[PDB]
RNA sequence: CGGUCCGGCCGGGAACUCAAAGGAGACUGCCAGUGAUAAACUGGAGGAAGGUGGGGAUGACGUCAAGUCAUCAUGGCCCUUACGACCAGGGCUACACACGUGCUACAAUGGCGCAUACAAAGAGAAGCGACCUCGCGAGAGCAAGCGGACCUCAUAAAGUGCGUCGUAGUCCGGAUUGGAGUCUGCAACUCGACUCCAUGAAGUCGGAAUCGCUAGUAAUCGUGGAUCAGAAUGCCACGGUG
């Protein structure tokens, strides 16, 4: 079968879907290389790989839309980290401590009336 | 096959007043793809609150438009002589065309 | 606000439809590419206030022709004076 | 700079430029019609354009064409 | 290395060097040197004269330079002769195209001192 | 800081090396929210300069770090009419991010080309302490030092 | 002024909406000038009816409006007269046919509206203002009333300066959404001025 | 999974993303420490979320005879063949200046060229307007879909890859002016916005003084909307990186 898990960021959702196979990874139909695992975030998609090994063992094909760069990046992590409970929750403990687990609940904070933007305060007067 | 938009302002009278026909329909015809929600479309209109000057003032406000999808799927005269005149609850736009 | 500023926009909103989209419709086809006889962008001597572009929008309870809305047809003040009273269906204060 | 599919005058104004030729020039003519683009066959007549209080005198010059009539009729008396 | 107009430039791309002339922004510039069989960037290092003088009648075509400023002056002068509004602007040392006058107006106005 | 104190966020390592400190770094020099070219631009000044002095990488940072590293500074007193104006000891985790606000500052100011070459030559430059930066200390130092009889 | 208005406030729960139909943006327009144009009519008509709160829904290509009022007899008329004729009117008006409801007031010194045209027919009548709130609130929190407090301000009496008196009487939280709380607002037109009432009534818990 | 014109496109599938209704969940509750054995605070565990979790809405009695008779209403006062009313043209857009608020810059953390990866939120029938065609262009001709998770307004920009420039009043910066055009509108002189060609000020980091922001913020990059025939550097809102 498949093992499933979602995980999002910031107006980002990515679906991870977890197979025993190799370390290659099918992001959107294309290489991990082929979008954006070498730019602000090369290997933050790896992460969740780390006291996990992998290397070739497990494989793994994702999909995500919304938000941007880092933000797909990070929302992938989770959902991997998620989907990653399938071994059992006994490798879902440490990885907490990895901190792979946490949603990161930061939004864009929204624009307020009478102000620049969001906190940024219009300049006053002198006095 | 026979698909009825539903909307309105009330969120809590609109699923209602859908569930009836719902009901109404797998009680009599049959099937019918459940009730789809659709996205609601929420129109806000922000307005300064001093009737003279005063800026940073204003009050915001919104109106919230939700949807229901409905779709039946075998049209009954026995159904389809169902939902009309038994229709009721004011304040709800049906649509039944394209 | 001042009764005779506000018949004046009535006499507006009739002629620009006495007129105006009915025998005003001759000038766009009329003058546009359809190549010339002038009495085309000549014969549009009519009324004045005869066309939509005159018209203002007046809070349609007052008359305050600033603040306007064109979903509730009135200026700010009193749309929340009638919004805080019900009056407005669906219209609440909203947050986010 | 505007215009593109036909240049733009006021009628009366046209009339009194016509008539205006077939009668002979005579004294100012008075117009408000600062609007009205220029035509050669306006050449040598003596236009007074109204630039708020008053008509200013305009002497249709040979090349005063593609111009409006509000052009020589200042309206602001800075200074 | 003066070209049409007595102006000697180079040392630089050409479709660049080509801008010095009081005429030619990067568009004509480049209508320039693409009519020539010259390239965008080739420096006057390994233009030879005679492939040059096919470009200096290519910009003998367009006015630049002298007759250009003649004509331009000139136009405004008949602006200023007429008396009409950018005319009284020209010659009141004002800002022409409608800006605001009340303040800022600093670049057709001269720096401040009153 | 007027009731609620605190600690500090951490931040991430280096994405390319998994260091806090040239992390730290990075956010110094970074600017208008640019990690990408921020961080492209650190890693080639310390990469011009990891060759052009052979000597290793990770300390080739450290070391001319810890020139410009402070040992006090002054906190302004004003307390009676007067200014009064006390040194005290920076503390060690403080005296790294002077210094290299100091370094990335400096370079700031240099008159090269690149971003890269500015640093890298303001880098090197307190790998043997004569630049802006380390005059920097060789000027909280004079301030303290003279208001140290306020200790 | 930094009162947030104790009824819109609400509306999202705990409480109505005078105007309850739906309509796209079309047309929302030329339909909020008919609904608070026959309410405009509708209150001339009837203000000796004690009217306390008119209600609009259009069903679908027509109107339905219900009439809350204390005195329904009286806009009720001989045999369907009094609601016979406005009928017409609203309809003529609206722009569609007109069924016409009548809402009986059970117990009008708790309807915010109704106490404060009382209060002001009142000032107008020449009574003493002191006397109108207390006898208000009084008979108000004779029969059940959780809270409640009046305020009427301008030219009281007769001043030449204003003053504003109020008169809280039990327990009015404005600050809990979920508390039922009518309030309202009626003008006198003084033989010299013109003095502003606003009612508040506590009712209750969820 | 099955068909395949590599399109979720056809079955279908109802898992998933998502949509929107109803729910659960976090309370110092537990462990420990400090604290008068209390309140609380600190740290830890679990947990998506710890100590009002984040952001909103909500603004007490009152203060300043603060602001609004021009939104509306209204006591009083005043004109009433005029302070009322219709029309045309102008002015509210003036310019020796001074102040406030902002936009755009002085540049290689960039300018330019080509290629190119990722949003969110909203608007739309007297409307949003594909496609195709014509123009270097703004646009124009012809014309489908969509009263809208279907269609269109949109083709994010920072970014990333290469090439260029090599610290120059420059390849920055774009004011100002000349010439010629587009569109909306009875009409663009006063006074529209935008485009094409040329034009290239001041400006190389800003005295005294002074303002904002404590986290997905400041900084920075683009997107939408209200008013609106047509004038946004303003206002309201949206997410990128951080
Ligand atoms: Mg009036
Ligand atoms: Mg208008
Ligand atoms: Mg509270
Ligand atoms: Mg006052
Ligand atoms: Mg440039
Ligand atoms: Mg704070």
């Amino acid at each position: 079968n498949q093992y499933y898990g979602t995980g999002r960021r910031k107006s980002s959702a990515a679906r991870v879907f977890i197979k025993p196979g190799n370390g290659k990874i099918v992001i959107n139909q294309r290489s991990l290389e082929q979008y954006f695992g070498r730019e602000t975030a090369r290997m933050v998609v790896r992460q969740p790989l780390e006291l996990v090994d992998m290397v070739e063992k497990l494989d793994l094909y994702i999909t995500v839309k919304g938000g941007g760069i880092s933000g797909q990046a990070g929302a992938i992590r989770h959902g991997i980290t998620r989907a990653l409970m399938e071994y059992d929750e006994s490798l879902r403990s440490e990885l907490r401590k990895a901190g792979f687990v946490t949603r990161d609940a930061r939004q864009v904070e929204r624009k307020k009336v009478g102000l620049r933007k969001a906190r940024r305060r219009p300049q006053f007067s002198k006095r | 096959r026979i698909r009825i938009r539903l909307k309105a302002f009330d969120h809590r009278l609109i699923d209602q007043a859908t569930a009836e026909i719902v009901e109404t329909a797998k009680r009599t015809g049959a099937q019918v793809r459940g009730p789809i929600p659709l996205p609601t479309r929420k129109e806000r209109f922000t307005v300064l609150i001093s009737p003279h000057v005063n800026k940073d003032a204003r009050d915001q406000y919104e109106i919230r438009t939700h949807l229901r999808l409905v779709d039946i799927v075998e049209p009954t005269e026995k159904t389809v002589d169902a939902l009309m005149r038994l229709d009721l609850a004011a304040g709800v736009d049906v649509q039944i065309s394209l | 606000a001042k009764q005779s500023m506000k018949a004046r926009e009535v006499k507006r909103v009739a002629l620009a439809d006495k007129y105006f989209a009915k025998r005003a419709e001759l000038k766009a086809i009329i003058s546009d590419v359809n190549a010339r006889w002038n009495a085309v962008l000549k014969l549009q001597t009519l009324p004045r206030d005869s066309s939509p572009s005159r018209q203002r929008n007046r809070c349609r309870q007052t008359g305050r022709p600033h603040g306007f809305l064109r979903k509730f047809g009135l200026s700010r003040i009193k749309v929340r004076e009638a919004a805080m009273r019900g009056e407005i269906p669906g219209l609440k204060k909203a947050s986010w | 700079r505007s215009l593109k599919k036909g240049p733009f005058i006021d009628l009366h104004l046209l009339k009194k430029v016509e008539k205006a030729v077939e009668s002979g020039d005579k004294k100012p003519l008075r117009t408000w019609s600062r609007r009205s683009t220029i035509f050669p066959n306006m050449i040598g007549l003596t236009i007074a354009v109204h630039n708020g209080r008053q008509h200013v005198p305009v002497f249709v010059t040979d090349e005063m064409v593609g111009h409006k009539l509000g052009e020589f009729a200042p309206t602001r008396t800075y200074r | 290395a003066r070209i049409a107009g007595i102006n000697i430039p180079d040392h630089k791309h050409a479709v660049i060097a080509l801008t010095s002339i009081y005429g030619v922004g990067k568009t004509r510039s480049k209508a320039i040197l693409a009519a020539a069989g010259i390239a965008e960037d080739v420096k006057i290092s390994e233009l030879s004269e005679g492939q040059i003088d096919t470009l200096r009648d290519e910009v003998a075509k367009f006015v630049v330079e002298g007759d250009l400023r003649r004509e331009i002056s000139m136009s405004i002068k008949r602006l200023m002769d007429l008396g009409c509004y950018r005319g009284l602007r020209h010659r009141r040392g004002l800002p022409v195209r409608g800006q605001r006058t009340k303040t800022n107006a600093r670049t057709r106005k001269g720096p401040r001192k009153p | 800081p007027r009731r609620r104190v605190i600690g500090q966020r951490k931040i991430l390592p280096d994405p390319k090396f998994g260091s806090e400190l040239l992390a730290k770094f990075v956010n110094i020099l970074m600017v208008d929210g640019k990690k990408s070219t921020a961080e492209s631009i650190v890693y080639s000044a310390l990469e011009t300069l990891a060759q052009r002095s052979g000597k290793s990488e990770l300390e080739a940072f450290e070391v001319a770090l810890e020139n410009v590293r402070p040992t006090v500074e002054v906190k302004s007193r004003r307390v009676g009419g007067s200014t009064y104006q006390v040194p005290v000891e920076v503390r060690p985790v403080r005296r790294n991010a002077l210094a290299m606000r100091w370094i990335v500052e400096a370079a700031r100011k240099r008159g090269d080309k690149s971003m890269a070459l500015r640093l890298a030559n303001e880098l090197s430059d307190a790998a043997e302490n004569k630049g802006t930066a380390v005059k920097k200390r060789e000027d909280v130092h004079r301030m303290a030092e003279a208001n140290k009889a306020f200790a | 002024g930094q009162k947030v208005h104790p009824n819109g406030i609400r509306l999202g729960i705990v409480k109505p909406w005078n105007s309850t139909w739906f309509a796209n943006t079309k047309e929302f327009a030329d339909n909020l000038d008919s609904d608070f144009k026959v309410r405009q009519y509708l209150t001339k008509e009837l203000a000796k009816a004690s009217v306390s709160r008119i209600v609009i829904e259009r069903p679908a290509k027509s109107i339905r409006v219900t009439i809350h009022t204390a005195r329904p007899g009286i806009v009720i008329g001989k045999k369907g007269e009094d609601v016979e004729k406005l009928r017409k009117v609203v309809a003529d008006i609206a722009g569609v046919p007109a069924q016409i409801n009548i809402a009986e007031v059970r117990k009008p010194e708790l309807d915010a509206k109704l106490v404060a045209d009382s209060i002001t027919s009142q000032l107008e009548r020449r009574v003493m203002f002191r006397r109108a709130m207390k006898r208000a609130v009084q008979n108000a929190m004779r029969l059940g009333a959780k809270g409640i407090k009046v305020e009427v301000s301008g030219r009281l009496g007769g001043a030449e300066i204003a003053r504003t008196e109020w008169y809280r009487e039990g327990r009015v939280p404005l600050h809990t959404l979920r508390a039922d709380i009518d309030y309202n607002t009626s003008e006198a037109h003084t033989t010299y001025g013109v003095i502003g009432v606003k009612v508040w009534i506590f009712k209750g818990e969820i």
